[PDB]
């Protein structure tokens, strides 16, 4: 039943051309978004979740 | 006449992927894709591109520098770049269940339905593929009775989210009476330890439900089980 | 002075307490 | 005529209570009315977040065709202003951030009226199974502090509270 | 110290003034066209749709109506039997115990912050790592 509202259109006159991009955030997860600019995939990135210590790590790991 | 009181608990997972399309639906996406494109008026990445190709056929009779850096950025080398990095990265398998086929107890076996849980237990005069009920003393209530049978029994630390205070579901057998309130509650994170434990619990759909459940009893779930 | 109706009253049917759960046409065809 | 018996034949002002010419003030008092058993709450808000602004307009539209249906009294069904995240990536080699897109992320809210505790468990059941992919659902009480999200800030009020304070 | 009371009693009739103004909302982008847009529309050339296209377009319309009639019957099927299982619980509980009916029939506290996300394309990848990026907001005041 996901299925139910997905199937629709910009209802408005003056619009730009929407591309189905894919975008997958920090999870592992996709989603379909219509964007502008079609890109085949977009990326969410993250440098602020976590504290002091834990960034550092990461820099180090990195 | 003596009666007898239980709470049970339904706990539904939430669908992790969305269903696939009907091939009507896939019609009707692509109409409506058609129809927005043909309703929209311009993109800039569609502008740029056109301006390029006539910019680059008059170029090509007169020679002038009318964009140096921005040739081939729109378009062309950079839509070949996306299409490669597309390419490159490779996204989950959404079938986790069709490569294992032989558990049903995994809490990742179905990603696009709604599983309940089902206990196997066998009593002394009864051997029954049970559904979690539990027990209480006239001084609890029938809610807090439901989280702390989710909290003992299901032995894991789960976050079980409940929809309604109001019981979902009451039948009653007389043998003497006895009754059982069924309870809908929501999975939103389960770390199940010891999934290689003797008890059998089975996370199961509704077509597989039907199958398992044989009492009459517990053949009315589905009444109020949405469908799906 | 006041008189009793000789018979039904054409607006006395429909309730005039909660309004909003009543539901209205929007045409006037 | 008062003495006839067809008096007050055409007495219509007690059909329709809708006699506000007021500009603009708006209500925003229903107290949750909580009796123990009939516990008719108060306004609450439903929440659709959602990157695609089609998709939520099409869930905003269904969740308000699905609350006229259920005869639930819906207050308002408005948008939220939205908002504009820039994607900031680190460029290979580190020591460097580029812009790689924006995303613009659209709230729709329906304000409905009242509702009961059994109708509002069929309700959410309903609402998170026919849910769309990657929309943000959220069902909370209408606050002040929900009431004035819309609305915009005030600084020379928050100067003058500043001096006084 | 005149003064400055003064001085304080004008400030409270400034924030007398501003309390007296209005609440107008924000508006919103969504809604109003930006000025970007007005150059593309005359390139945008028309499309001739074919008379076969159009009898498939109408073709796909009827079923897709018909479709959504079926499923909204369905679904208002479904929420009946729901709502009458509902309603024999409730009479069960009531013709059982009337304290239990009464403390169910009161909504918990707990149900005010319900938040909840839908399903996504694709399962969650486990291990995954997003290399790096920062966020901030260009949103307007």
């Amino acid at each position: 039943d996901c299925n139910r509202a997905l199937l629709t259109r910009l209802h408005r006159q003056t619009y730009a051309r929407l591309y189905p991009v894919l975008l997958v955030k920090q999870d592992g997860s996709t989603i379909h978004i219509r964007y502008r600019e079609p890109r085949r995939m977009l990326t969410m990135p993250v440098d602020l979740d976590s504290l002091s210590p834990e960034e550092r790590r990461a820099r180090f790991r990195k | 006449s003596p009666w007898r009181l239980l709470g049970a608990l339904c706990l539904q997972r939430p669908p992790l992927v969305t269903k696939p399309l009907t091939p009507l639906q896939e019609e009707m996406a692509d109409l409506l894709q058609q129809i927005e494109i043909e309703r929209s008026l311009y993109s800039d990445h569609e502008l740029r591109a056109l301006d390029e190709a006539q910019q680059l056929a008059k170029k090509k009779s007169d020679l002038y520098e009318e964009e140096d850096e921005q040739n081939i950025l729109l378009a062309q080398d950079l839509e070949d770049m996306w299409e490669q990095k597309f390419l490159h990265f490779k996204l989950g398998a959404r079938l986790t269940e069709a490569d294992k086929k032989d558990d049903r107890t995994s809490l990742h076996r179905k990603l696009d339905r709604n599983l309940i849980l089902l206990v196997r237990e066998k009593l002394g005069d009864q051997d029954i593929w049970m559904l979690p009920q539990s027990d209480w003393q006239p001084g609890e209530t029938l809610r807090q009775t439901a989280e702390r049978t989710l909290a003992t029994l299901s032995e894991n630390n789960m976050e079980a989210k409940f929809l309604g205070n109001a019981p979902c579901g009451h039948y009653k057998f007389k043998f003497l009476g006895a009754k059982v309130f069924f309870f809908k509650a929501l999975l939103l994170t389960g770390d199940f330890s010891q999934a290689g434990k003797k008890g059998h619990h089975v996370w199961v759909s509704k077509e597989e439900l039907g199958d398992y459940l044989k009492p009459k009893y517990l053949a009315q779930v589905r009444r109020f089980l949405l469908d799906l | 002075r006041r008189a009793a109706p000789l018979g039904p009253m054409p607006n006395e049917d429909i309730d005039v307490s909660d309004l909003e759960r009543l539901k209205k046409y929007r045409s006037f065809d | 005529y008062r003495s006839k018996p067809t008096h007050g034949i055409g007495r219509y002002k007690h059909l329709v209570k809708a006699q506000e010419p007021k500009k603009k003030k708006g209500k925003v008092e229903v107290r949750p009315i909580n009796l123990g058993t009939d516990y008719e709450y108060g306004v609450l808000n439903i929440h659709l977040i959602a990157y695609d602004m089609a998709l939520a307009e099409s869930y905003a539209q269904y969740v308000h065709n699905l609350c006229n249906h259920l005869a639930i009294k819906v207050e308002e069904s408005y948008a939220m202003p939205t908002k504009t995240m820039e994607v900031l990536q680190l460029q290979e080699q580190g020591s460097k951030m580029f812009l790689d897109a924006v995303l613009t992320t659209h709230e729709r809210v329906v304000q409905i009226s009242g509702l009961s505790a059994t109708f509002a468990e069929i309700f959410l059941e309903i609402i998170h199974s026919n849910l769309p992919e990657g929309v943000k659902l959220s069902v909370r009480e209408h606050t002040e502090e929900d009431f004035k999200g819309r609305f915009k800030a005030r600084p020379e009020l928050e100067e003058l509270l500043a001096k006084l304070n | 110290p005149k003064k400055d009371q003064a001085a304080k009693d004008r400030l409270k009739k400034r924030i007398r003034r501003l309390e007296k103004a209005s609440q107008e909302l924000i508006p919103i982008e969504d809604f109003i066209t930006p000025v970007k847009f007005l150059n593309k529309e005359r390139q945008r050339p028309p499309v001739e749709l074919p008379f076969e296209e159009s009898e498939r377009r109408a073709l796909l319309l009827k079923r897709w109506s018909l479709y959504k009639q079926r499923e909204h019957e369905m679904e208002r099927s479904a929420i009946r039997s729901l709502l009458e299982a509902q309603e024999e619980a409730l009479q069960e509980l009531r013709l059982s115990s009337p304290e239990l009916h009464a403390e169910a029939t009161k909504r918990d506290p707990s149900l005010f912050p319900f938040e909840r996300q839908g399903p996504d394309y694709t399962p969650p990848i486990s291990d995954y790592q997003p290399p790096e990026g920062r966020y901030q907001d260009i949103t307007k005041v």
